[PDB]
RNA sequence: CCUUCUCAAACAUUCUGUUUGGUAGUGAGUGAUACUCUUUGGAGUUAACUUGAAAUUGCCUUAAA
């Protein structure tokens, strides 16, 4: 199992916009378009890192 | 030049005397013949001020029962164009909301609303294309203020939209300019500011700044230095 | 009949007057040529913007039946009687500050000129209020031929061409229902759809 | 549940009494 | 001659403002399965952030959801249901929840402005206009409920 | 007969509401639904099954 | 002639869609075998006339293209 | 019983004693008709009064015009008792030794 | 029962800055003393706050049938 495309887009932009800081990338209104856990945001960007970097 | 001693005896004075705004708002008023007689224009003229007295302003809101805001009216072309960002944050100011001529005759129509939503703004800015309609917008009440009246900006550059235009623009009135309204009437005051606003120092150089357009602009009958009903200190005398 | 349509129509009266004074005192100021009060002391026509050149061009005139809330004023209504546009001169300077005021009730080349002088043919003719069709050319050299008019296209001529008959003609001379007709109008509506100090709008 | 007392007593209150009920 | 609980209906909303209310709510009308279908293709298209959508509520178990929730602020009810019992608690309901209530006649007039042949009620919870809302709900309950 | 019926409950306006299981995410939340659609749409466009819009408009000639 | 013409025109529509449809494909095969818009041998008709450019006054060059 | 003398409340914009006048006339002629307007300015101040002819016709455009709702404004009309007529409603070198002396008061006063 | 006056000129060459003119308003209500004038005949101005667009009487017909 991997991630898709547009979810790749998805998770790069916010991992730009905020980094690591998972407390506020959760807050981001125009970014956040479905507001996901910490938890879920934190686990999809691990397994970004990992599967890319 | 009028004597700057008369204007440091008149702040001293109005320290001694000082409602927030009845303690410590400080204003200059100014009597004349009355102008404009058989006209009813709500034209302001934007007096060149070298203090950004809007900065203190911002800095102050903080803490003051009616917080400062932002508005910036624009035709609908110019809304349909970070803009706000990427050219005022540097410079430690930036437009809060951005409002249609549309806008305010569709979701701001209710005078209930209009009311509540234009008095949360101080610095209302408006293109000079859509200055002339803004009066059939936002009705009177929004002229009863200096504050919440429109003041006209120059956006167009070769009739165009610039975004240096409007920068440069905000950026002069927000720190160069202050506005005054024009009634039909002796009577003509400028709102200065707070007492907390360009500390006396550089309050007798702005009491100057504007004496002197009053004097060579206009043919004043009489200036003086005034708080909220308090007794008029009179700063120029002249015939 | 219900309030409303007496409450609007005075509302859209209203406007329409406030509208065409200012119209009438900004011309007036104009002529006297003090631009000291007034936004623009120019003049303008919109096709896009275009200036009014002082050269007396002539061009074919349309009516456009409304705004309907908007009761014809007094003053309208004396210009198109003059005009006889009620039913649904040149662009001088003298002409321009009355045509602007009927300029919301209303609005080539010698292919449409021609075939709309050639078809429309009104001819007054004497019962008195006779004006069926062009029905001969003899009857323009009976009638107009004392001016140099041999036949209509006489006056067709004159008419394109910087002439007399142009002047002196003027004393000669979706639409439907049912539901198939209603989505047409309605498509039509978007096309159907005014500022004092703004240009004149062809 | 809360909800169904409020359905219950909706009802009552809609139907009103029933005829053998009205003899009280 | 019918048990209170009934004739209820009859008394409906005058010419005007019912004229008025169904202008208003012509405005929110939803999204038609063929606007729906060719937005969706287009944007799929450009994929080859969002405002929540505005509509009406129509549906007799979607609105009734609504109800009794308070969400709801004017609901319409059709006078002509076959099923009368559909119909008969509904006004009950919305008096005891406090939400404003209009009997308009004919289903198939309540339906025709929701794309569909015919529709029990309709109710509106968001608004774009909140004002002329509420003049046309104080409207409504100056003229049916301090009435009949 | 008919005789009139007292409203001796409705009288009194329900101060709260009486249903429970509160908000669910995806009313606050763009719909699942769309963005499935959204993306079967573009499946299709990928197999070339579906043509867009804007090319429909081209081939209406 | 060019002058305006002072019955059921149902059957007139008719007839002139039929004969429009005739009339395109009798164009087509005769054609198989722009600012003007705004403006406007083998007999002795053709043997005759030929090279004779004619001048047309108000009533080839045309003086009304004058105006 | 009330009176002929009807009075009306919260008229939209643009509503004045033409209107009034003209479709009132409609159910039937009226006596009298007049427009609440302010001194200062001549706009309205959406209310007025108007008389009919007679109490019952009066009456009936109460009853008819009661709570009528027109673009966004409901307009009120109440029966008055007898009495009350519709009245007072209508379509509304010394200077400068002066100001010298006025300046040395206002020089004594501000040491106040 | 529709819906709102969306820049004119000059200089400027900075990816365009300055001047003139251009801002003709729903009403009602509260408000602690300042600039004036006709000086009795009451009129023009001057901080601040509330609001359902709130309210009792200031002496041109195809938007057609």
């Amino acid at each position: 199992r991997s991630q898709s495309e547009r979810e790749e887009e998805w998770l790069e932009k916010l991992y730009k916009k905020h980094g690591d800081d998972y407390k506020k990338m959760f807050f981001d209104k125009k970014l956040n378009i479905y507001q996901q856990s910490e938890g879920d945001l934190k686990r999809r960007l691990l397994r970004w890192k990992k599967r890319n970097g | 030049a009028i004597p700057r001693e008369r204007v440091i005896k008149a702040v001293n004075e109005l320290i001694k005397f000082t409602e927030e705004l009845k303690k410590d708002l400080q204003l200059i008023v100014v009597n004349n013949k009355s102008f404009t007689g058989t006209s009813k224009s709500f034209k302001l003229k934007l007096l060149n001020v070298k203090h950004s007295f809007y900065k203190p302003w911002k800095e102050a809101s903080a803490t003051a029962v009616k917080d400062f805001k932002v508005l910036l009216i624009l035709k609908d072309s110019d809304i349909k164009k970070d803009d706000l960002f990427d050219q005022l944050d540097s410079e430690g100011i930036k437009v809060d909301e951005i409002i249609c001529g549309k806008d305010l005759k569709t979701v701001y129509k209710a005078y209930e609303a209009r009311n509540a939503f234009i008095s949360q703004f101080s610095l209302i800015l408006a293109d000079d294309s859509i200055v002339t309609s803004l009066p059939k917008l936002m009705g009177g009440k929004a002229y009863n203020k200096v504050e919440t009246t429109p003041i006209s900006i120059r956006t167009h550059a070769n009739k165009e939209f610039s975004l240096t235009t409007l920068t440069n623009n905000i950026k002069k009135v927000y720190m160069n300019q202050l506005p005054v309204k024009l009634p039909r009437g002796t009577t003509l005051n400028v709102h200065l500011g707070n007492l907390e606003w360009l500390r006396p120092e550089e309050f007798v150089d702005n009491v100057e700044l504007i004496s002197e357009q009053l004097i060579k602009a206009y043919q004043i009958r009489s200036i003086f230095i005034k708080t909220n009903r308090s007794p008029v200190l009179p700063l120029y005398y002249n015939q | 009949v219900r309030a409303e349509s007496i409450v609007a129509k005075t509302l859209a009266t209203s406007r329409e007057k406030e509208r065409i004074k200012r119209v009438s005192i900004l011309e007036d100021k104009k002529a006297k040529n003090e631009t000291q009060h007034i936004a623009s002391g120019k003049d303008f026509i919109l096709k896009e913007k275009t200036t009014y050149d002082g050269k007396p061009a002539l061009l074919f005139i349309v009516r456009v039946r409304g705004p309907l809330a908007v009761n014809i004023p007094n003053k309208a209504f004396k210009i198109l009687s003059l005009l006889r546009l009620v039913e649904t001169v040149k662009l001088t300077k003298n002409v321009y500050p009355l045509l602007k005021v009927i300029a919301p009730y209303v609005v080539p080349s010698l292919s449409s000129i021609r075939s709309l002088i050639q078809k429309r043919g009104r001819i007054i003719y004497k019962a008195e209020p006779h004006e069926i069709v062009l029905n001969d050319n003899n009857i323009v050299e009976e009638q107009l031929g004392d001016h140099g008019i041999i036949c209509v296209e006489d006056i067709i001529h004159e008419i394109a061409t910087m002439g007399e008959s142009f002047s002196v003609c003027n004393f000669f001379l979706v639409s439907g229902f049912g539901s198939l007709n209603r989505l047409r109008k309605i498509k039509q509506r978007e096309a159907e759809s005014n500022a004092a100090t703004a240009p004149v709008i062809e | 549940s809360n909800r169904t007392k409020f359905v219950r007593s909706l009802v009552r209150e809609i139907a009103g009494l029933s005829p053998y009920e009205r003899r009280l | 001659k019918v048990p209170p609980t009934i004739a209820q209906f009859q008394y409906t909303l005058d010419r005007n403002t019912a004229a008025e209310t169904f202008k208003l709510f012509n405005k929110y009308r939803p999204e038609t399965a063929a606007e729906k279908k060719e937005r969706l293709t287009k944007e799929a298209a450009a994929v080859a952030a969002s405002p929540k959508p505005y509509a009406v509520k129509y549906g007799l178990n979607h609105v009734v959801a609504l109800i009794e929730n308070k969400k709801a602020k004017l609901v319409l009810i059709a006078n002509d249901v076959d099923p009368i019992e559909l119909v008969v608690f509904l006004p009950a309901l919305c008096k005891k929840m406090g939400v404003p209530y209009a009997i308009v006649k004919g289903k198939a007039r309540l339906g025709t402005l929701v794309n569909q042949k015919t529709s029990a009620v309709a109710a509106l919870t968001e608004v774009r206009d909140e004002a002329a809302l509420a003049k046309l709900v104080s409207t409504i309950d100056a003229n049916f409920a301090d009435k009949y | 007969p008919y005789e009139p019926l007292i409203d001796w409950f409705t009288r009194h306006e329900e101060v709260m509401p009486l249903t429970a299981v509160p908000e669910p995410k995806r009313r606050f939340v763009p719909s699942k639904n769309e963005a499935k659609r959204v993306m079967k749409i573009v499946r299709a466009i990928r197999e070339g099954r579906i043509i867009p819009p804007k090319k429909l408009k081209e081939m209406k000639e | 002639f060019k002058f305006p013409e002072n019955v059921d025109f149902r059957i007139m529509l008719t007839f002139l869609e039929f004969y429009s449809t005739l009339l395109h494909f009798v164009l087509y095969k005769l054609y198989t075998d722009l600012k003007k818009d705004k403006i406007i041998y083998d007999s002795p008709v053709a043997s005759l006339f030929s090279a004779f450019v004619f001048y047309v006054s108000r009533e080839v060059i045309s003086e009304a293209a004058m105006d | 019983e009330y009176s002929g003398i009807i009075y009306v409340s919260r008229l939209p914009h643009g509503f004045h004693e033409k209107e009034l006048s003209k479709y009132f006339a409609q159910f039937g002629d009226l006596k009298e008709v007049r427009l609440a307007r302010n001194k200062k300015t001549g706009n309205s101040r959406h209310y007025g009064f108007l008389e009919f002819v007679n109490k019952e016709d009066a009456m009936i455009a109460q009853e008819s015009m009661n709570n009528y709702l027109l673009m966004g404004h409901l307009l009120q009309v109440r029966v008055l008792p007898k009495g009350a007529k519709i009245e007072k409603l209508y379509k509304y070198k010394q200077l400068k030794d002066n100001m010298k002396q006025k300046h040395e008061e206002r020089i004594k006063k501000l040491a106040k």
